[PDB]
């Protein structure tokens, strides 16, 4: 068995409950069993492109009442959707793409920055979604809608005295913020010399006893706001602010050893959006420990189990119907069809410098397009976009 | 007015009262993308918000159609804001607001603005009485509930309510000791209270921890919190420790105490201890059993563990 999930050694990795019954140890085991068919099944891995490609084509255009919820968070759908069709390597129509201009146009607020949906109040969540979205197109037009002074403009109205954002006028704070207004902030070159003053210094209070990091200062590690946290120190440079080895620690301690995923945070459920959210946070790490000159760093592999995770996404992660999802039983949506494909993209793909080895488990089909581990978008996309940013004012 | 699963609920535009103002449709652009096909009920209580919003009409019918808006997508931050803007404005019940999001949090737990909408409220009526009582109720049905645990370690820090917060954590410990969240509310009250320089008070907890830790060995939480708790103090400070665990091996060493021995070795390693070459053999071959034996999922962490445990030392 050429398979880290499928041979009879690695049946072992089942939870060890030390014969005490706690809710957490019973629904450890109801999603390792699930798991367990799931592997039993199959004793060559492919990436239902095909099936998927469709079920992302259609939900570009029209959506069922289903995604009502959602209404608040449509450049996020777009970003999304525009995300999984660069990682599956497909075409944009040069309609399709500025239709989509179009659409985040009506988004993006007078006083800077985007919306959920049209005529909405401008939100930092939605407008990363956007920012993001426009560079994926990739075309003069995409990027000219971003009123670049408006989007500065809104982020200093958000900033805080304590070096933290808020979300949107009105709205809470959580290290989320930093790295929407980073993310943002970096891409459309526009970055002014106190805009995140002590920003760093708070992202950092958020790391906590566990080595990861939290929403806000105190709570529990969790692995979407750590890559929200420690991404947003990349882009600032001040990975150096935090306890970069606890946090490796930690991270790497999320990753289940039986299914193959990871959790969000210690104790608690695999899902296959964290197949980005924690395991991108390797690279980042890798990077930063590079930048130290950490001589023991691999120079063709991710400190995670690239072929395991991998093996978790293939196996457990895609729909019949196409799209790919949480976990086994759940329906299928684009946010973990985009983040179980990025994920898989980053077990795939590994960088260094000149060094570059690529894991591609299965087929060779399934190899996708990479994704720049800070603001999840091609590679090239990033490159692209600043530079042409760059050559443009800041003030 | 009515609510919307109400078997009599009448759309908007059919009601009387509604008459004068008329339905502002979406703007979405002559050939959409990402456009949700909104259900009759849906488009119908939006399209005439797009008109009260448009208008900044703060009157307190408006204030009435937020609650179906919200009801339809409780996301929606540009409802709840124009919520906020007509509560002031019409001068509604604070009292009876609560009422409101209590109800609302209580069928939507997992929802940001529902728990931010609270805090106002709380904030505005500078009132924390409710509080406590009420996370522990949506904490009943989930322990873990993220958006929870942030409001509750808010309410405690802002009204000075640590008094009853530790009793509170052994009690749910005693239900799932395996429930991180309050691990981490556990480090978040003693770091606010006696902190873990007290020697008393950092003795009690390593005891506690360890006879979890005994009493059920698998549970990383536990494991993570004794290392917490003593990690950035330096676990070279503490040998009886090293001793304690290298005793439980036979009986005990699951991968965790493999894990915690390599950890303890390493900040010996850094504090410089005597045999510094005899604790780099115990440290490099316990990797190797984790890569290799025990921890077969973190291979390129250990490897590297290894490979930087000899770089730096040597
Ligand atoms: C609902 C939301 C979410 C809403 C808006 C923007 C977000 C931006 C980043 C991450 C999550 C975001 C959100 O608050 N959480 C967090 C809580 C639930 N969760 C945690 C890990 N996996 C699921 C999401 O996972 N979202 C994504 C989601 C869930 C179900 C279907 C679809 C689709 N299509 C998307
Ligand atoms: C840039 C950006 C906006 C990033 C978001 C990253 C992210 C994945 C955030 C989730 C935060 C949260 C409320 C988690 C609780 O999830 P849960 O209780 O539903 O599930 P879990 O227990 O498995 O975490
Ligand atoms: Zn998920």
């Amino acid at each position: 068995e050429p398979l880290y999930s499928l041979r009879p050694e690695h049946a072992r990795e089942r939870l060890q409950d030390d014969s005490v019954e706690t809710v957490t140890s019973i629904e450890q085991a109801k999603v390792e069993e699930k798991i367990q068919e799931v592997f039993s099944s199959y004793k060559r891995l492919v990436l239902q492109r095909e099936k998927h490609f469709h079920y992302l084509k259609r939900g570009l255009r029209q959506l069922t009442d289903a995604y009502e919820c959602l209404d608040a968070s449509r450049p996020w759908l777009c970003y999304w959707i525009l995300h999984s069709l660069e990682l599956l390597d497909e075409p944009i129509p040069q309609i399709v793409a500025t239709d989509v201009c179009q659409f985040l146009e009506l988004c993006q607020s007078p006083e800077g920055g985007f919306g959920g949906g049209p005529g909405q109040y401008p939100h930092l969540a939605p407008t990363y979604a956007a920012v993001n979205a426009l560079c994926i197109i990739g075309t003069e037009e995409a990027y000219d809608i971003i009123n670049r002074e408006k989007l500065l403009q809104y982020l200093y109205s958000l900033k805080q005295p304590d070096g933290s954002f808020l979300m949107h006028v009105g709205g809470e704070v959580d290290v989320r913020s930093a790295y929407c207004a980073a993310s943002v902030a970096s891409l459309t070159n526009i970055i002014t010399p106190d805009l995140f003053e002590g920003t760093a210094e708070w992202i950092a209070r958020c790391q906590n006893w566990e080595g990861g990091i939290g929403g806000v200062p105190g709570m529990e590690a969790h692995g979407g706001y750590t890559f929200c946290g420690l991404a947003a120190l990349v882009i600032l440079k001040r990975e150096r602010s935090l306890n970069l080895k606890s946090l490796l620690q930690w991270v790497t301690s999320r990753q289940m050893r039986f299914e193959g995923g990871f959790q969000g945070r210690c104790n608690k459920l695999v899902d296959g959006c964290y197949s980005f959210w924690q395991a991108g946070l390797l690279p980042l790490l890798h990077r930063a420990l590079h930048a130290q000159g950490d001589p023991a760093l691999s120079m063709s592999h991710w400190m995670f189990h690239q072929q395991a995770l991998q093996e978790y996404i293939l196996m457990c992660c895609q729909c019949p119907a196409g799209g790919l999802l949480d976990k086994p039983g759940k329906s299928r949506d684009f946010y973990h069809t985009c983040y179980c494909l990025s994920g898989l993209s980053i077990a795939q793909h590994f960088g260094s410098g000149a060094m570059l080895h690529d894991v591609v488990l299965g087929v060779p089909e399934n190899a996708l397009q990479p994704t720049h581990p800070v603001y999840n978008i091609g590679p090239d996309k990033v490159i692209q976009a600043t530079t042409y940013f760059l050559q443009k004012p800041v003030p | 007015f009515v609510s919307l699963d109400s078997p009599s609920y009448v759309l908007y535009r059919d009601r009387a009262e509604w008459a004068d103002i008329d339905p502002v449709p979406q703007n979405d652009g002559p050939n959409p993308v990402v456009q949700i096909i909104y259900s009759d009920k849906f488009r119908d209580v939006y399209d005439y918000f797009r008109a009260v919003l448009q208008r900044d009409e703060r009157s307190e019918r408006a204030f009435k159609l937020t609650r179906d808006a919200i009801e339809l997508n409780a996301a929606n931050y540009t409802v709840w804001h124009f919520r906020r803007v007509l509560l002031k404005s019409l001068q509604k019940d604070l009292h009876e607001e609560m009422n409101y999001i209590t109800a609302i949090i209580e069928e939507q737990p997992k929802n940001y603005q529902v728990w931010h909408h609270r805090r106002v409220l709380v904030e505005w009526l500078r009132d924390p009485s409710q509080e406590l009582e009420f996370i522990a109720d949506i904490l009943n049905q989930d322990a873990k509930n993220y958006h929870a645990w942030q409001h509750r370690q808010w309410v405690i820090q802002e009204f000075k309510l640590w008094d009853n917060e530790l009793q509170y954590v052994d009690q749910l410990l005693k239900e799932d000791v395996r429930n991180n969240s309050v691990w981490n509310q556990r480090y978040f009250v003693i770091s606010n209270t006696t902190g873990y320089n007290d020697r008393a008070v950092l003795e009690r907890e390593v005891q506690y921890t360890l006879e979890m830790i005994k009493l059920v060995p698998h549970n990383e939480s536990a494991w993570n919190y004794l290392k917490g708790i003593l990690q950035d103090r330096g676990l070279s400070k503490y040998p009886n420790l090293l001793n304690q665990l290298l005793d439980l091996q036979p009986s005990h060493s699951s991968p965790y105490l493999i894990a915690f021995l390599v950890d303890i070795y390493e900040d010996m390693l850094e504090n410089q201890c005597d045999n510094k070459e005899d604790i780099l053999n115990k440290a490099l071959e316990l990797c190797e059993i984790l890569a290799k034996e025990k921890d077969t999922i973190r291979k390129e962490y250990w490897r590297y563990i290894g490979r930087s445990l000899q770089s730096k030392h040597s």
